[PDB]
RNA sequence: GCCCCUUCGGGGGCUCCCCGAGCACAGUCGACUCAGAACUGGUACGGACAAGGGGAAUCCGACUGUUUAAUUAA
RNA sequence: GAGAAGUCCAUUGAACCUUAUCAUUUAGAGGAAGCAGAAGUCGUAACAAGGUUUCCGUAGGUGAACCUGCGGAAGGA
RNA sequence: GAACGAAAGUUGGGGGCUCGAAGACGAUCAGAUACCGUCCUAGUCUCAACCAUAAACGAUGCCGACCAGGGAUCGGCGGAUGUUGCUUAUAGGACUCCGCCGGCACCUUAGAGAAAUCAAAGUCGGUUCCGGGGGGAGUAUGGUCGCAAGGCUGAAACUUAA
RNA sequence: CCAAUAGCGUAUAUUUAAGUUGUUGCAGUUAAAAAGCUCGUAGUUGGACCUUGGGCCGGGUCGGCCGGUCCGCCUCACGGCGAGCACCGACCUACUCGACCCAUUCCGGUCCUAUUGUGUUGGCCUUCGGGAUCGGAGUAAUGGGACAGUCGGGGGCAUUCGUAU
RNA sequence: UACCAUGGUGGUGACGGGUGCGGAGAAUUAGGGUUCGAUUCCGGAGAGGGAGCCUGAGAAACGGCUACCACAUCCAAGGAAG
RNA sequence: UACCUGGUUGAUCCUGCCAGUAGUCAUAUGCUUGUCUCAAAGUUAAGCCAUGCAUGUGCAAGUAUGAACGUGAAACUGCGAAUGGCUCAUUAAAUCAGUUAUAGUUUGUUUGAUGGACUCGGAUAACCGUAGUAAUUCUAGAGCUAAUACGUGCA
RNA sequence: AAAAGACUUCA
């Protein structure tokens, strides 16, 4: 608009500016973080919820292989997790809830819900009802 | 033998008192930029050789590509300009 | 020299002689310009003369 | 800059005005636009009064329509000359659907888009007279 | 500047040793004297300091009383102006 | 004086010093010292001798300065 | 006439240690309270001309929200 | 790049009345360091020299063209017109009285604007700067300027469904 | 109940939407946003009219591998695969035309060049063009600032007056 | 590499820093751009890290050496060995 | 086709962003796959590596031939092992692209051009006979032997 | 031209 489109020595100036102003996110991402990350955790705790209403979800803190410790939410009803184990984390965004930057999605040692149907691959079990959980527990022990 | 030409103007040549046979030629070019369609100009200056002598600054000349007598002096002052009589 | 751009006895000389060549080459391009003005004057001064030359026939052709 | 916009604005404003005609100062390129306007029957005619010695010129351009509706339903500048926003013989992006015309100072001269298209010339669009 | 960041004038005279409130003033108040000044008589950029409150122009040689640090100042100016105004009202 | 042209008869042609502008060196008098190279030795090359050991945390007094002349220099 | 092991000068010109410093991953001397949860105390500032009209640059200074001096503004009577 | 740039602050020196932060106190009151009252210093001010910022506002960058009128305000200008009123051959200062040119502002339009409104903030052209959801933040850190105050320059982690 | 259905969602990455980096495709009066304002450049742009060149344009002809993409044909039962054919490609390089817009000619002096017609080859002389020095005749060259006037509370300096305190 | 000259470059971004191969192309999206640049085609580069050399028309060589370092290996543990 | 709809609110319109929705990757969670058929196939460590193996030819390249039976075959010489493969670490660069320059230069072999059947000798591996650091890897004291690889005379 | 302050969370 200023110039719009001319010649004699002049396009370049507001090419520079646009990059510089840039909102979104530069240089892909990692100041924590992304990608499938398997943090082995030993903190089971409970944390509060966002300004709108209350609850008390049960959470488990996990320390990541890529060196970070944060609180992650667990989805599905019920759960157990043991010696360590390795529970794999999606790192999805709420757009926010306090200190809860990620959640650990179902993955290996991260179990799924009390023998059901309803459904079974959100909130999740085993063959027909259960069958998977029985086997799952065995793995870490031996 | 040469060599294609670029037009340019004599930026300097006198640093200082005497300089050895050669001049600096600023050349200007532009291209129409895809997208905004405003042309961008981008200079370049090249060190032209002056065995002929008589080449003063603010002088439009023609550069032709030539054998390098050093390195980054690639070009030669193929011709100059002026008028009558 | 007070700027101390040059350090030594040889090393002064080449910059002065480069400049003698640039400013002199400026001076041959300048004499070439100065000659060119005098020549364009000469050409002009011929045109103006033969403007006045072409004027004098017009009365002649008439009578 | 260039006049160009003033001439254009003056015309459409005039139409709304239902003014008989309008006047302003002019060139060959802004006579040129005017002529194209006449050629494609946008305006009745145009004149350039006092055109020989005085310090300026002017141009009495007569508007066409009078009555009911006005001939120039819409005229807008887009980008003037010297220039860039530039089109190619073929690149011709546009309005109307051939109902209108786009004055384009081509290479060849200032002609209408159709001629330039034929003319096998691109150039720089002046405006889209509708 | 040249090879100076903050700025200086005097400040090397302190060094690293010495300290800040006082350093804001003392560049300013020795250096404002140091500023070549044009002589009131001649106009050449001669005026330099003989002693405290003593100023002298090198070219014409005219030596003048003035402020300690500075060639002049507001106070002297005001006093001269008032006197002149008073003489002009009396003359009336 | 040299080139020169000729049908052999006889002819034709042509400074020093200092300056403006185009395309290293030589001769007198000849020295301290900064760098650079090559071989090669020694155990070691500032070979002697002289000649800073360095770093961090804390306390005090801002600093240079002064003080128990003859047990205190902080 | 060819010329082995070979030894020296000169050159391109490896790797450990000599720098001195910058960068990255880190931890971290000691320290300041920026945002936040709801489940806290203090006052009641701003919010209606908010009970002293608001806001503002500027310095001072106050438990603090802040106050006020000076000048400016109407997003103010 | 460079210049100027309120006030308040800062610094030397002169003057220092009214005023007047802070501070000293009385009332209020639960507390007042508060409004409200008295007192009071730098300051207010002058000459020298810094700062570079204000709600620096017309909350409207700056350049140019066009597109509605209406009441008169100042300057000049073209006057028209006589009279006050001077002076007095006479004329303007103004005055009855219209027009132009520049600014002003209101009153005030119709297509725009989110509407409020604007008649420029219009109808679309030139040009620079500059913007980025709020808060974190006009902040951190480094560089630059300043005696200092501070200013210009200028992020993220994170937090929130605004 | 149902969307889709040998697949589906979930996360990460990326793009559209998001005219939310706006060239097409937006704001800066109250929404993020007009620089306090000027003096000035490098840098975007340019009132009228005539004429010359021609960097910005048409035709071009080169290259623009294959694969992929698009059309359509068959081939493995079908299909996708794959085969074979066709059609499009910015842009960039030659060439030529094209322009709206961003002093000279002649004639002679003076100097050079001069295969020639010659078995052959050397020397020599005059005239005309190009090249060089020329002489004469016909014929060109063209918003700012200035002067008179006016206001003002424009700035700086001097004078001078008073209420009030 | 000697000698002489002291330069050449950058407000049209030189010199420098960071970057979770370059082109042919891929994905989008009506177009514009954005994005992506890669395994394949093409060119370049390096073979644990780095320099040098012989050989051969052509190598500065993954399937050659030299050999410092890094790291596994063989051992009748002297030396070889990748 | 692309186009949108939820959330600031008592309710509204505008600014504006979060989020759903749409497509897509060299990817993962994966529950779940009767099927024909083709295809991707370690931007993590340019970390570190055991095991087999990734280069061969004498019925006109070359004289000779122990051992095997004119036919095959181990070494030497010629052609080759540098092509190819794979990975983007390095990497913003005349690095690469596209256009030119190159008499400023290379091209062996080949396709193509230009030049051109007297007499000859020389030692050598395989094969051998034993061996040293020696289990060694490795090669030599060493008998024997063949050269369009070598050295020559030269119109 | 005003003495005077408070008033838990989600709905």
């Amino acid at each position: 608009m200023g110039k719009t489109r001319g010649m004699g020595a002049g396009r370049k100036l507001k090419t520079h500016r646009r990059n510089q102003r840039w909102a979104d996110k530069a240089y892909k991402k990692s100041h924590l973080g992304n990608e499938w990350k398997k943090p082995f955790a030993g903190s089971s705790h409970a944390k509060g919820i966002v300004l709108e209403k209350i609850g008390i979800e049960a959470k488990q803190p996990n320390s990541a292989i890529r060196k970070c410790a944060r609180v992650q939410l667990v989805k599905n009803g019920k759960k157990i997790a043991a010696f360590v184990p390795n529970d794999g984390c999606l790192n999805f965004i709420e757009e926010n809830d306090e200190v809860l930057i990620a959640g650990f999605g179902r993955k290996g040692h991260a179990v799924g819900d009390i023998p059901g149907v309803r459904f079974k691959v959100v909130k999740v079990s085993g063959v027909s009802l259960l069958a998977l959980f029985k086997e799952k527990k065995e793995k870490p022990r031996s | 033998g040469l060599g294609f030409k670029t037009p340019r103007e004599a930026i300097e040549g006198t640093y200082i008192d005497k300089k050895c046979p050669f001049t600096g030629t600023v050349s200007i070019r532009g291209r129409i930029i895809a997208g905004t369609c405003h042309s961008a100009k981008m200079n370049r200056t090249i060190i032209v050789r002056r065995n002929y002598l008589h080449f003063v600054k603010k002088y439009q000349r023609y550069e032709k590509r030539h054998s390098n007598i050093p390195a980054h002096v690639s070009p030669c002052f193929r011709v100059k300009e002026g008028d009558h009589v | 020299v007070k700027g101390n751009m040059f350090k030594n006895k040889r090393v002064l000389m080449e910059s002065i002689h480069k400049s003698k060549a640039e400013k002199a080459r400026e001076k041959t391009l300048s004499d070439q310009f100065e000659a060119k003005r005098a020549k364009s004057k000469a050409s002009r001064e011929r045109k103006i003369a033969r403007r006045e030359e072409r004027l004098a026939p017009g009365p002649e052709r008439s009578c | 800059m260039v006049r160009v916009s003033v001439l254009n604005d003056a015309l459409k404003t005039m139409y709304n005005a239902e003014k008989r005609g309008k006047r302003q100062v002019l060139i060959r390129p802004s006579s040129k636009v005017i002529i194209k306007f006449l050629i494609v029957m946008q305006k009745h005619g145009y004149i350039g009064e006092f055109e020989f010695v005085d310090d300026h010129r002017s141009g009495k351009i007569v508007v066409e329509l009078n009555g009911r509706l006005n001939k120039c339903g819409v005229i807008s500048p887009r980008f003037d000359v010297g220039v860039k926003e530039i089109e190619s013989w073929t690149a011709r992006l546009l309005p109307s659907r051939q109902f209108g015309y786009i004055v384009l100072t081509t290479s060849a001269g200032i002609m209408d888009h159709e001629e330039a298209r034929r003319k096998n010339v691109g150039g720089k669009v002046l405006g889209f007279f509708y | 500047m040249t090879k100076r960041t903050k700025k200086a004038g005097i400040v090397g005279k302190y060094g690293t040793r010495y300290g800040a409130s006082l350093r804001k003033q003392i560049k300013k108040m020795e250096v404002s004297q140091h500023s070549k000044y044009f002589c009131e008589f001649c106009g050449k950029f001669a005026v330099k300091r003989k002693a405290v409150g003593i100023w002298g122009c090198k070219d014409c040689g005219k030596v003048k009383a003035g402020g300690a640090y500075t060639m002049n100042t507001a106070s002297a100016v005001t006093v001269r102006s008032t006197i002149r105004r008073l003489r002009e009202q009396t003359e009336a």
